[PDB]
């Protein structure tokens, strides 16, 4: 039996990505940036390929690499450039064109897909593998019954009993 | 003895190796058989042993005024890396001196 | 004083929204040379104060030259009155005189 | 093994899980994320919120999946009508007494209760009765309570008992009137007391310095490292434009699990005060603002007019590896050799990395059954590391200490307090040696206060003899560990940032420098910065080192740059820029490259990648970020090599092995400027 | 839906509690908010700006507000001669509310039957 | 064994220690930590109301301080901020036990103050 998110339109998205002839499209390095038509100094900047960790404030795991095959979780991020305050109002000003484009719009299923996008666009990239969660609990409090075990204070000595 | 000379010709000695590679065997044997005698002769001389997985065996001598020379010693024997350290000693006499 | 005028408060790369740190008063700003000087200062992110004697229609072209709050317009300038000159230069570290006849 | 992985069925899908796993862990291994409020991975199981209720075949009741163990061939269903009705009913019970507080609550936007109500609950309520109202509690300056929002999950109580070790919270009352807190007015005194704000799933416990300032959706999060100590805890920095709003931990099981001390969490408000944003040169009027060309020229003129033997460079506690190698190469290019570290023991030999790093690593220390601490206070040096030591204590690892007796939140055996006790332990006079000799994997942890001593070589020789006799280092196990308390020390030891023999001699006969370069140093000794010397200070806060300087060159803080730092286990980690540079400051290695150009001897690197490649050329393990090598162990050949340092400066068997940290809340220039740390100290002073 | 305004309770305390819902819903991003806690412990704004030249006058901020603090009042005659006069800060919006409070309350006594 | 630590001998810089934001009585103990953001620091403004109000105008905090606490019979009170619940705030249930005219309980939405003489006192 096979049932891996088999009740939604994502079935019709996984295929249409493996249609023959279109599943083997490939370009040389930096070639997609030449035909993109954006200024060429944009590709002198550095990019980071990484999957963001779970927020500490909440316990849910949906925006992590646990659901990597279900949901795109890998991101492309750029270093910050200068910001200052507006003299009249105090609003935060910037001259960065890539200020929100990687964090809002570019999401990928795997690390290699984001690498392929960076390679064909000409961005130099560094890849950061996320830290793997550990599921095995401690030896103490491994199960619920270890809360009430004999490991709290040892086996009780029967020396204060009447008739000792 | 070359060990006593290895504080005037150079300011520092750096040895690079891999922990498990076959090419770094002679360098590891040289360090094991010679670190104590090379450090006993001068107790204040910095001998930086640095290791990484899968790197190339290398010796580096730092002279005065920040100068540096390197010799690749991968696949060499203990006598061979001893020799390469000895020509690292020899080039230290023809270097400009500082401190005064 | 020396080159702290052009470096100490310079914020941003130098466009219309940036800050150069210069507050300047240009006298005769609606004139021929003064308009070009006011355009040169304001486009790099400087605050420019412009007193003028003429009608506002002949000074309206200076309003476009800088971002919001950075072109200051002071009508009814009388250069025989020291109070107008004192008010116009009260925040400026640069004064430029283009008044002539 | 007798089938150590058992097979269960979750929604008719076969899942293999380890033995002793619960139903919730089997659901997690099947790719299903079960709603929960009281379960936590790091705490003991409670089973009181009733949100994790699933259906198991041949059971007429919903089971609590967090607590119920998984049996062989079990069939779990997570999407039947009774599971959905159970989830909606339990949510409705959770919401009848909750206050309509989402506009004024700080969890709004990142609330487990809100999101779980949106997904697994209903859209209406049928409750029109009056709610329960609870007065709020005072728990100190870091934890803010609005206790009407409590849902009685008891995560805080389990945390305070199990991880912090203080055990000061409890549940008073009964029934609907059950009430979380302390019965009397008390202050939460743990160093790890900000983690309970993360552990609370609701806005009952929020962060008091952060209160009412931001919503979570506005914050740009950057994954960085923590530099307030030597462990290098992994963090996330949340910023709104140019301003850092909060700092949170992030998961790393090899370093910090999920915790962060209160200093590393709350010292960010020191980044908004006393900041250096402009270059300054001292004139006849005093220090006044100058251009970068003028400031670089003045620093170059002072660095070139002096003789090479009158120049000293001191690295601070927070200098990254790139700026340190830049300063080292710049001073060595001028013919100088006087390099010093603000973290002490600058003349310590750094030949083998195993002699000043933790060979067992942080996560590998959990396989030790007996731990001997020598002269360290891990609760104040690294509270997250001390929490992992308490975790080791709770599942059977015995702890002994040679040093000054301290509160560690776990029981230990005090072997002694001086190096005389260490020698008696090595000879055999104390029975703890027989406990070490019979241990399967013994461990020795040496703190940085031992290395700061003038007789550290004799003490390290005694420690090496003890490790040789007790089988601490053998085939298959290396239990010798040296920890640190400063962020920049191990990288400086890795690159060779140490004084030459001539400079050590000149300090021995009492030569005094005329030019001092202070790379972020504000806790220098008075022996190293003479009065009447020329001082070049490069840093980010105006402090003791900047008030004394003639040239001030503004650099970046650790929230504004991406520099390399190495923790005490040998792992190379990096910061990342969460905000841009402030004012007219620059990158810290870039200032030294520009200064080397103005002096007249350029550094051979012009980019961040090139200075990192220079670091990798010195020591190749610098290139492998987020990883740790296995260091070479040379047995007793190294100790035989430095016997001259043992004969000179002999042992002091009467001076106690103590810890040098006397002020935990204020250790560097950032934490000294933090108003929250000052309130933390004032709260402990006004309780007496 | 006319000129935006900030409202008070009959006592004279601000209704706004810095929840940042109106700032989140604003499709034009015409609202900028900063806050901290007041000296009596209350949760109040320190900055509340509305760029009236960015505003689209949709009323979504009025819908998102749970305490009826921000409204669009009945004023449509507020044309100015400089654009800096149309970048409203918190003080001017409170002044607008103090001007238009009785009319706003009369309007809301009818429109609360529907909303 | 385990000697006590003297917190009173710990040094604090005087510039840092004199700049701690604290609170008056209100909704907290008087003198506990007041949360602040960076706005106004460049202009040297350490006060909440001065960051947006200019002049000798009457602040909203001075308006609410002139309204006396309200005597309520019972143990819990419901606060709407208006006679009509549609026109006020979301309903706030405020505890009244342990409260008096001198130490009343305050609504987190409206700043109105309440107390009760019903908790056997
Ligand atoms: N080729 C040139 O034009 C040269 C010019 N210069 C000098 O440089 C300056 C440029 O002036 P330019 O712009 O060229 O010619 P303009 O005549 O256009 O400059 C005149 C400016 O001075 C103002 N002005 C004149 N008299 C008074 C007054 N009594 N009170 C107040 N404001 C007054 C005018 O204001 P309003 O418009 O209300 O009169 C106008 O703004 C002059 O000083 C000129 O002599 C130097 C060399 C050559
Ligand atoms: S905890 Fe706060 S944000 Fe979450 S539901 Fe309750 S009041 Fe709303
Ligand atoms: S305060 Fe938070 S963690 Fe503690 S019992 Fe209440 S909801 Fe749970
Ligand atoms: S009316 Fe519309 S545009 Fe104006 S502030 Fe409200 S949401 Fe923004
Ligand atoms: S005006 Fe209303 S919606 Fe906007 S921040 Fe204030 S209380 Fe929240
Ligand atoms: S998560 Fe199992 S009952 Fe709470």
């Amino acid at each position: 039996e096979f049932a891996t998110a088999s009740a939604d339109y994502s079935i019709a998205m996984k295929k249409a990505a493996e249609i023959t002839g279109a599943a083997e499209s490939a370009m040389g390095p930096k070639e997609g940036g030449f035909t993109a038509g954006v200024p060429l100094d944009t590709f002198t900047r550095k990019a980071r390929i990484y999957a963001p960790a779970r927020t500490a404030s909440q316990s849910g795991l949906a925006r992590t690499v646990d659901f990597a095959t279900t949901t795109p979780a890998w991101k492309i991020e750029f270093e910050p450039t200068a910001k200052w305050q507006n003299p009249l109002m105090g609003w935060t000003s910037s001259a960065d064109p890539l200020e929100n484009v990687g964090r809002s719009a570019l999401v990928f299923y795997t690390k290699e897909e984001a690498m392929r996008f960076c390679e064909k666009l000409g961005w130099e990239y560094e890849v950061t593998e996320p830290n793997k969660r550990r599921t095995q609990r401690t030896k103490r409090y491994m199960q619920y019954g270890d809360n009430f075990g004999t490991k709290r204070a040892g086996v009780p000595d029967l020396s204060t009993l009447p008739s000792n | 003895a070359w060990r006593n000379s290895l504080s005037k010709s150079m300011q520092e000695l750096r040895i690079h190796l891999c922990q498990t590679s076959a090419g770094s065997k002679g360098v590891r044997d040289f360090i094991v058989a010679n670190y104590a005698e090379m450090k006993k002769a001068n107790p204040h001389f910095p001998i930086l042993i640095r290791e990484c997985a899968g790197t190339e065996a290398s010796l580096t001598a730092r002279y005065d005024f920040g100068a540096e020379k390197s010799v690749n010693v991968q696949g060499a024997t203990t006598g061979a890396v001893q020799q390469q350290l000895e020509q690292l000693i020899l080039a230290g006499q023809s270097m400009p001196k500082s401190g005064e | 004083y020396s080159s702290t005028l052009m470096t100490a408060d310079k914020l941003g790369p130098g466009g219309r929204s940036s800050v150069s740190g210069i507050t300047a008063t240009v006298f005769g700003a609606n004139g021929f040379l003064g308009s070009y000087i006011v355009n040169e200062l304001a486009k790099r992110g400087s605050q420019v104060v412009c007193p003028f004697r003429s009608t506002e229609n002949e000074a309206m072209h200076l309003k476009q030259m800088g971002d919001l709050g950075q072109i200051v317009l002071l009508p009814e300038l009388d250069i025989r009155n020291d109070d107008d000159i004192k008010r116009a230069i009260s925040r400026s570290n640069v004064i430029i005189n283009c008044v002539g006849m | 093994p007798p089938s150590d992985h058992l097979e269960v069925f979750v929604n008719e899908q076969p899942v293999k899980i380890p033995k002793g796993s619960s139903v919730l862990q089997a659901c997690d291994a099947a790719g299903i994320d079960i709603p929960r409020f009281c379960y936590h991975q790091r705490l003991s199981i409670a089973g009181n919120c009733r949100m994790c209720l699933v259906e198991v075949e041949k059971v007429p009741k919903p089971v609590a999946s967090c607590a119920m163990p998984a049996g062989p061939g079990m069939k779990i269903k997570t999407e039947t009508p009774m599971v959905k009705k159970a989830r909606e009913g339990v949510m409705e019970f959770l919401l009848i007494n909750h206050p309509l507080d989402c506009p004024i609550c700080d969890q709004g936007g990142e609330c487990d209760l809100q999101d779980q109500a949106m997904i697994f609950g209903s859209d209406r309520s049928r409750f029109v009765e009056a709610k329960r109202a609870v007065e709020d509690k005072n728990l100190g300056p870091l934890v803010k309570t609005v206790m009407t929002r409590c849902i009685q999950c008891t995560r805080c109580v389990r945390f305070a008992s199990e991880v912090a070790g203080t055990a000061e919270l409890g549940v008073t009352g009964r029934g609907r009137d059950s009430e979380i807190g302390t019965y009397v007015e008390k202050l939460m005194g743990s160093e790890l007391s900000g983690n309970v704000v993360d552990l609370c799933p609701v806005g009952a416990l929020t962060s008091k310095p952060y209160a009412f300032t931001a919503r979570s959706w506005e914050l740009k999060g950057t994954e960085s490292i923590d530099v307030s100590d030597g462990l290098g805890a992994n963090i996330r920095v949340d910023a709104r434009g140019t301003e850092v709003m909060r700092i949170l931990p992030r998961l790393n099981e090899a370093v910090n699990e999920e915790w962060l001390s209160d200093k590393g969490r709350y010292q960010y408000d020191g980044l908004k005060h006393q900041r250096l944003d402009k270059p300054m040169v001292k004139g006849p009027k005093g220090l006044q603002v100058a251009t970068w060309q003028d400031a670089l020229g003045a620093a170059a003129a002072a660095l070139t007019s002096a003789a090479p033997g009158e120049v000293r460079g001191i690295a601070g506690k927070l200098a990254d590896a790139e700026s340190m190698v830049a300063l080292m190469d710049l001073l060595r290019g001028l013919g100088a050799g006087d390099l010093a570290h603000e973290g002490g023991f600058s003349d310590m030999p750094a030949d083998v990395r195993s002699t000043y790093t933790a060979n067992t690593t942080v996560q590998g220390l959990e396989q030790s059954d007996l731990v001997l601490l020598v002269g360290t206070n891990p609760r104040w040096e690294s509270p997250v590391f001390n929490a992992r030591l308490r975790k080791m204590f709770l599942d059977g690892t015995q702890v002994g200490l040679v040093g000054a007796p301290v509160d560690l939140t776990y029981k230990y055996e005090h072997v002694g307090s001086d190096p005389a006790a260490l020698a008696a332990l090595a000879a055999g006079q104390h029975p703890f040696l027989e406990r070490l000799k019979k241990a399967a994997r013994p461990a020795v942890v040496v703190g940085p206060g031992v290395l700061r001593r003038a007789d550290r070589e004799a003490v390290m020789k005694a420690v090496h003899e003890l490790c040789g006799k007790a089988g601490v280092v053998k085939e298959g196990w290396n239990g010798f560990n040296v920890i640190h308390d400063t962020a920049s020390r191990v990288a400086a030891l890795d690159m060779g940032f140490g004084p030459s023999a001539a400079a050590r001699a000149r300090r021995a006969q009492g030569a005094q420098p005329k030019v001092v370069y202070l790379l972020g140093s504000d806790d220098y000794s008075e022996e190293d910065v003479p009065e009447g010397a020329f001082v070049i200070y490069q840093g980010h806060h105006g402090d003791r080192g900047a008030s004394r300087a003639n040239v001030v060159l503004p650099g970046a803080a650790y929230t504004e740059k991406s520099g390399l730092y190495v923790n005490f286990e040998g792992r190379v980690q990096q910061t990342r820029a969460a905000v841009p540079l402030v004012g007219d400051a620059r990158e810290d290695w870039a200032i030294l490259r520009a200064l080397s150009e103005v002096v007249g001897k350029r550094l051979p690197y012009d980019s961040h990648a090139a200075v990192r490649a220079r670091l990798a050329g010195i020591a190749p393990h610098f290139a492998n970020i987020d990883a740790v090598q296995t260091p070479v162990w040379l047995n007793g050949e190294y100790v035989k090599g430095v016997e001259a340092l043992a004969k000179a400066a002999p042992l002091q068997p009467s001076a106690p092995l103590t810890s040098t940290i006397s002020n935990f809340y204020m250790t560097d220039a950032i934490s000294r400027a933090s108003r929250t740390m000052a309130k933390c100290i004032q709260a402990r002073q006004q309780t007496k | 839906r006319g000129e935006h305004a900030l409202r008070r309770y009959p006592t004279g305390e601000e209704r706004c509690i810095a929840c940042k819902l109106c700032e989140a819903i604003c499709p034009a991003q015409a609202i900028t908010i900063e806050a901290e806690e007041r000296e009596d412990g209350s949760r109040r704004t320190t900055r509340y700006d509305i760029d009236m030249t960015k505003c689209i006058y949709c009323g979504f901020c009025q819908e998102a507000c749970p305490v009826d603090a921000i409204v669009e009042g009945p004023n449509f005659e507020f044309s100015t001669e400089t654009r800096e006069e149309l970048l409203y800060d918190k003080q001017k919006l409170l002044e607008n509310g103090d001007k238009w409070e009785t009319e706003i309350a009369t309007n809301l006594r009818t429109e609360s039957l529907y909303r | 064994v385990v000697p006590t630590f003297d917190w009173k001998k710990v040094p604090v810089p005087s510039t840092t220690a004199k700049d701690i934001p604290v609170t008056v009585k209100g909704a907290t103990p008087a003198g506990d930590l007041r949360a602040t953001s960076g706005l106004g620091l460049g202009d040297g403004i350490k006060n909440h109301t001065d960051k947006w109000l200019d002049g000798d105008k009457k602040s909203p905090m001075e308006y609410i301080n002139e309204v006396a606490p309200i005597k309520v019979k019972g143990l819990v009170v419901a606060s709407y901020g208006s006679d009509d619940p549609a026109l006020g705030c979301p309903v706030e249930y405020i505890n009244l036990k342990g409260t008096s005219l001198e130490n009343p309980a305050v609504c987190k939405y409206t700043g109105n103050r309440y107390y009760s003489d019903d908790w056997k006192g």
